[PDB]
């Protein structure tokens, strides 16, 4: 309908119907939906990811890290009118805006180990915030970093402040990042602030042929 | 700068990569610097590479350029503390049409 | 119609064990290279829930949860069985109208066999101002089958078990038993005897009218 | 969300009708096909029709051609169902369901279910207080109750503690007691909690406008 495949995969409050999506035979996304990235930002190799869509039929979503562990973060701010759920502050569902508590933000330690069969999709992010102050309010650390890591991953992002136009509201920017964890490997986070965590990640259940078509209609025919 | 224009703007800007500290510091005083780029599509936040780099035409630092497209009511913002190029003329793009770079090693003829 | 006949009618398993569900279709629900079957999983007391499409494919359902099956029979694998798993499941076919589904299968959770937690009511003074109520609970308890006995001095009624609770595998019961003011009057005693597998000797509970 | 909200449920003299309604909200109500299912209490999931609100097409079962009647509310969002003359073989459970692709679907989301009740009976409870015996203590833990009888039609609503206790609670199914319904309810509490605690039992009958509250108290001896 009038979600992106970023903002399906991201869970963008506003893309509540594709929660739990079954099996499909193609996908339709229409030309310039309106439900893309509700916090404005990037989506790194976008378009490799909607092409290793394009051959996959199946997503099975599992919660990879539990938003209840983060004790010693707030996980419950990480909110924005950016992204609007009941018309209350919200953010997207699958991943998390982990904001300092106490103020303090500890360096977080979270592995996973891919324990399925399948490959799995993980995706996660970093905050691009406007200014060194609210890179304070937020996260209490002045510098930090994002460091992942993977048989085959290797990167330590930091973020990169600057002041940009406002869109919708918000002057600063997330940048979302994903990979494939293969069926033995893990995936190792370590990060002291603005990092945006995966709660959710997608189950490559069913690869097959498929296609994004780009169309503009909504028909229970064959 | 704000894009009051119609037009998409073609905007130039540049980054210097000094050859040693020491260039750094005689010309910016700053020891170490950044320049961001910000627009509703572009965020870039560029940090110069230092290195000794054979001459080339004389200099061995090196310049690197970027460039992006504003839309019409879209705007650029640079925050630069040192080595930063700066944009002074931009293009508007007037007229968008099929065109081509034709490689070729002749001159103008004056004929049709 | 492609009658679909599910076996067995009730199933009972242990916790932590595999509960094997069968379906037979009576002509087959298998074209397009597809099974068109589908299971369908009634949690007690509320509306049914998918499970699998055609046959194989998990609709936010754990993996515990095996589809298989081609042709005329299927057969929904649910391995391990754990707590929040008794419900009555259904198979049904798309593969040609009318829609026709299974019997269904009810599923049972073998436990830990538990004692009932018995305690004997009298009736209310408010009901009292015509009839008489005693009631009798008797709950969290397994295996399902209970024996409730009722005495009124010495000689020897309305029962209600509740489902298997999705949560502990434990049953419960009530047992009222109804009288009027003036029958009720007539007696002293008032007993109710559980007889179960748990404790070989009856478990008792029991009031005096007049205290 | 794929929310399917519908009708209360509902009691028909027999030989009467009904209409039960299902509102549609979370989707393009133009998208895809609804359809009714009825379930015979406890038993088995019979299909009765389709509808496709976008233009109005309506696929019925052979049971139930006659008897039921899809129809659809494009402004209202709203998908109807209605029975004619019925029986008690109608008494049971109907689904306002969503199907996902045309005549080879899967419903993929069920509704809550709006349930008929077909009795000539007239709507009728009465609740009583269970407070354990005078000399007679269930030793580390205390089981109260609650008893609702002679009632009609179903349903009713248990809670405790206008329902912020939620643990040690059972509410059995009611039963047929001379043409009248009954049902208890049982709340267990910490022996130390009561008679301390306000155990307070809160029953609800929409089908006569009855809301009653009865508290607990130990035996007056
Ligand atoms: C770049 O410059 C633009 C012009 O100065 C600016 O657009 C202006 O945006 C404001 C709100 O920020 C609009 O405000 C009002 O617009 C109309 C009236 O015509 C009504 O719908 C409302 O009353 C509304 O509040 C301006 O009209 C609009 N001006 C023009 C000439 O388009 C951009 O937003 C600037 N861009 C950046 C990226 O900074
Ligand atoms: C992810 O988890 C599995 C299982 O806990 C790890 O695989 C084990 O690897 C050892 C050797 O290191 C074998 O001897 C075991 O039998 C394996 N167990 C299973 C169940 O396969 C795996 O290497 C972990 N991966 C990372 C990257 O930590």
């Amino acid at each position: 309908r009038d979600c992106s495949v970023a903002g399906w995969l991201l869970g963008n409050p506003m893309c509540d119907e594709f929660i739990n999506v079954p099996e499909w035979s193609y996908i339709v996304e229409k030309a310039s939906p309106a439900n893309d990235l509700c916090y404005p930002g990037d989506f790194n190799d976008y378009e490799e990811l909607k092409h290793l869509l394009s051959r996959t039929n199946h997503f099975e979503k599992i919660q990879i890290i539990p938003k209840s562990s983060w004790s010693n973060h707030d996980a419950s701010s990480g909110v924005s009118s950016a992204c609007p759920y009941h018309g209350r502050s919200s953010f997207f569902r699958n991943v998390v805006w982990l904001i300092k508590k106490n103020s303090a933000y500890p360096t977080i330690k979270r592995s996973y180990n891919n324990t399925n069969q399948e490959d799995l999709l993980v995706l996660w992010g970093i905050h691009h915030p406007n200014d060194a102050a609210e890179q304070t309010k937020l996260y209490q650390n002045p510098t930090t970093y994002i460091s992942v890591g993977t048989s085959t991953l290797n990167q330590r992002l930091v973020p990169e402040i600057a002041t940009r136009p406002k869109v919708n509201g918000q002057s600063g920017r997330m940048e979302f990042f994903w990979t494939i964890l293969k069926p033995n490997d893990a995936i190792n986070f370590e990060s002291n602030g603005n990092f945006i965590a995966p709660e959710y990640a997608y189950k490559i259940v069913k690869k097959g042929d498929s296609a994004i078509m780009k169309s503009e209609l909504e028909g229970n025919c064959n | 700068y704000n894009n009051t224009n119609q037009e998409d703007l073609l905007v130039l800007w540049g980054i210097h990569h000094p050859n040693d500290a020491a260039e750094q510091t005689k010309l910016y005083q700053n020891p170490t610097t950044y320049i961001s780029v910000g627009t509703s599509t572009l965020n870039q936040r560029l940090v110069p590479e230092i290195a000794t780099r054979p001459k080339v035409n004389g200099q061995s630092g090196r310049m690197e350029f970027f460039w992006t497209i504003l839309k019409p009511n879209d705007a650029i913002n640079f925050e630069s503390n040192g080595n930063f190029i700066a944009p002074e003329y931009a293009y508007k793009i007037v007229k968008k049409g099929d065109s081509a770079i034709m490689k070729s090693e002749l001159e103008y003829g004056n004929c049709n | 119609d492609i009658v679909l006949t599910q076996s067995p009618g009730s199933l009972t398993v242990s916790l932590g064990q595999r509960a094997t569900i069968s379906c037979r279709a009576s002509e087959s629900v298998d074209n397009f290279g597809k099974s068109f079957m589908h299971w369908y999983q009634q949690k007690p007391g509320q509306s049914p829930k998918l499970l699998i499409y055609r046959a194989s494919n998990r609709e936010g359902i754990p993996a515990r949860f095996n589809g298989s099956g081609s042709g005329t029979d299927f057969a929904l694998t649910i391995n391990p069985v754990e707590a929040d798993d008794v419900a009555t499941y259904f198979c049904q076919q798309s593969n040609e109208d009318p829609r026709t589904f299974g019997g269904g299968t009810k599923l049972e959770i073998k436990r830990a066999d538990a004692a009932p937690t018995v305690s004997i009511f009298p009736p209310s003074s408010e009901q009292l101002t015509g009839g008489a109520s005693v009631v009798c609970f008797l709950n969290n308890f397994y295996p399902k089958d209970i024996n409730v006995k009722w005495k009124i001095d010495g000689s020897e009624v309305l029962n209600s078990w509740t489902d298997q609770d999705s949560k502990d595998s434990t049953y419960s019961m009530s047992s009222t038993l109804t009288l009027t003011k003036d029958e009720y009057e007539r007696h002293n005693s008032y007993t109710c005897e559980a007889t179960h597998k748990t404790s070989t000797s009856p478990i008792v509970k029991s009031f005096n009218r007049n205290e | 969300e794929v929310h399917l909200q519908q009708s209360g449920p509902e009691l028909v003299k027999p030989g009467a009708s009904v209409k039960m309604s299902c509102k549609t909200s979370g989707y393009t109500f133009t998208e895809y096909t609804i359809h009714w299912m009825k379930q015979s209490h406890g038993k088995s999931l019979e299909w009765i029709g389709g509808i496709f609100p976008n233009n109005g097409d309506t696929t019925y079962n052979q049971k139930f051609k006659v008897r039921a009647t899809l129809t659809v509310g494009r402004s209202s969002s709203t998908a109807y169902m209605d029975l004619r003359s019925l029986t008690s073989e109608d008494s049971a459970v109907y689904y306002c369901v969503r199907n996902y692709g045309s005549s080879y679907g899967y419903f993929d989301v069920w509704g809550a279910g709006t349930t008929v009740t077909v009795s000539s009976a007239k709507t009728t409870p009465s609740v009583y207080p269970l407070a354990p015996g005078s000399a007679a203590q269930t030793n580390s833990m205390v089981t109260l109750g609650c008893l609702v009888k002679g009632y009609f039609p179903e349903p009713v609503t248990v809670t405790w503690n206008s329902g912020s206790l939620s643990s040690g609670v059972h509410t059995f199914p009611a039963v047929l007691q001379s043409d009248l319904y009954t049902l208890s309810s049982s709340v267990t509490v910490p022996s130390s909690t009561w008679p301390s605690e306000t155990v307070t039992c809160n029953v609800a009958h929409p089908a006569s406008s009855t809301k009653v509250d009865k508290k607990i108290v130990p035996r007056d001896c």
